[PDB]
DNA sequence: AAAGTGTTAAATTGTGCTATAC
DNA sequence: AGCACAATTTAACACTTT
């Protein structure tokens, strides 16, 4: 009821689906066992023309986190303001007001370095979509449903099997064939003692 | 705790190649439930089915 | 103290201290597993004590 | 190994009509490649059955 | 010792023949995916509708008699799980006052 | 001057074999 | 257990940004 690999053609020495698809053992494993999600295909025209109105609207999204960001900032300022305002609106000691100035750095420092983290996030999954292109891998598991809920239609991921036979459906053998005929023909090095 | 708090990160991301083992850990990433939340799923359910029902 | 190698391997290490060699050891003998303050100074003694 | 095979399979083929999450459908499929391993050559890919 | 075992079965000693043998005719089966089997059956046999043909799927004969769907039915179907124990102005009460949780908070 | 970045060697894992008859 | 062998990594390198 779903496909299965042959055992003798992904684990033997040297491993000849690696070498079909240009995948390492490691990454094989991690595939069609079910420990890692696979691009098996990317629409390059849609990624190519609508790059720019993505890119637009993911500058939005962008701006809302740092909207936010600025926000609890500004909350965070008035509320040291407030600190400063009320604690020393009569006579106080000296070391608590420097403990005061100090834990709204921190909340402040917080805010803006939680802001920083999940920018980076978002920066990251941007990254990702923007490299994208078949035989690939996601480890993350979770960054895959963020690329299938956003961006979701701009290509096809799949795990194990089922998405090895998919990436040797469309696995045009001349144009690897011609490819490795030429590397052994003209580059020398790790990559020709590899490519025969 | 950068190392504290990147060796948590760094944990997942590995292969565990016994089965059993990766099972475990993937289900271990959902929290459980208290004695009211469980009434809230349920009457989602079952107002789906009948929802369906009536499609 | 006369131990010349010991000093040498004192010197190439690189991590110093108790919790940073204790993350070490875990992530090493699991591997990847995430540190907890249990696994730092009860996994030591439930191996060898 | 042909009963455990045809026991994953079956029981595979009752998952997916029922309607289930993905995760449980991932674990049976990964316990049906692992069977269907056993079978054409044991004790290759972690331990033998 | 030793210890003789036998797969449980017989092995008959007629000299093999090739010449006289009751007669057959051969029905054809059609299965869903549009393939053809090729059954033989004694002439004094009641060739039947459906087949359990080599390809793991049941085929039908190839004429038209249209013999039975059986009236077989589902079985439950969760819902029937659920209309068994909970009745249905129980749920309209209900599924309302869902759907009217998805108009309070829309707007908040 | 740092920081990667890809290309090039020693370490690092796995595979296969190990006589004959009662 | 080891003996050999070939495939797959740390690390050691100059080259090019920052």
């Amino acid at each position: 009821a779903a496909p299965v690999t042959h055992i003798w053609y992904f684990k033997g020495v040297p491993s000849r689906l690696g070498y079909l698809l240009d995948l390492a053992p490691k990454d094989l494993e991690k595939i069609i066992y079910f420990a890692a999600y696979v691009i098996t295909s990317v629409d390059e025209e849609m990624r190519h023309n609508e790059l720019s109105t993505l890119e637009a609207e993911m500058a939005v999204e962008r701006k809302a986190v740092e909207d936010q960001r600025d926000g609890e900032l500004e909350a965070r300022a008035q509320k040291l303001e407030a600190d400063l305002a009320e604690l020393e609106a009569e006579g106080a000691k000296a070391d608590a007001r420097r403990k005061v100035r100090d834990g709204g750095e921190r909340e402040m420092r917080q805010i803006r370095d939680r802001a920083q983290r999940e920018l980076d996030r978002l920066e990251d999954i941007w990254s990702t979509f923007t490299k994208l292109a078949p035989k690939q891998l996601i480890v993350d598991e979770n960054l895959y449903r963020e690329l299938v809920d956003r961006y979701g239609e701009y290509f096809t991921g799949a795990m194990g099997a089922e998405s090895i036979q998919k990436l040797i459906e469309n696995f045009d053998i001349d144009a690897e064939a011609e490819s490795l005929r030429d590397v052994i023909r003209n580059g020398k090095g790790q990559k020709k003692l590899r490519a025969l | 705790s950068e190392a504290l708090r990147q060796a948590r990160k760094d944990a997942e991301l590995t292969a565990s190649a016994d089965s059993v083992r990766a099972y475990l850990k993937q289900i271990g990433k959902v929290a459980l439930l208290n004695a009211e939340e469980e009434v809230e799923l349920a009457k989602r359910i079952e107002a789906g089915l009948y929802a369906t029902q009536l499609m | 103290g006369f131990s010349e190698i010991m000093r040498s391997t004192l010197e190439k290490d690189n991590t110093v201290g108790t919790d940073e060699a204790l993350l070490d050891i875990y992530r090493k003998l699991r591997p990847g597993e995430p540190p907890t303050k249990e696994s730092a100074q009860t996994l030591l003694e439930n191996l060898f004590f | 190994l042909y009963r455990r095979v045809i026991n994953r399979n079956n029981r595979l083929k009752r998952l997916i009509d029922l309607g289930a999450p993905e995760i449980i459908v991932n674990n049976e499929k990964r316990m049906l490649q692992e069977s269907v391993d056993a079978l054409f050559d044991n004790g290759r890919r972690g331990r033998p059955v | 010792r030793v210890l003789r075992g036998s797969r449980l079965g017989a092995v008959s000693y007629e000299t093999d023949r090739n010449h006289d043998l009751a007669p057959r005719q051969i029905a054809r089966y059609r299965t869903d995916n549009g393939e053809e089997f090729e059954v033989p059956f004694a002439d004094d046999a009641e060739i039947p509708g459906t087949w359990l043909c080599r390809n793991g799927m049941e085929g039908t004969l190839i004429e038209g008699d249209l013999p039975e769907p059986k009236k077989v039915k589902p079985p439950r179907t969760h819902w029937d799980m659920l209309l068994e124990r909970r009745s249905i102005e129980e749920l309209e009460e209900l599924l309302k006052e869902r759907l009217e949780l998805i108009r309070s908070r829309r707007r908040g």
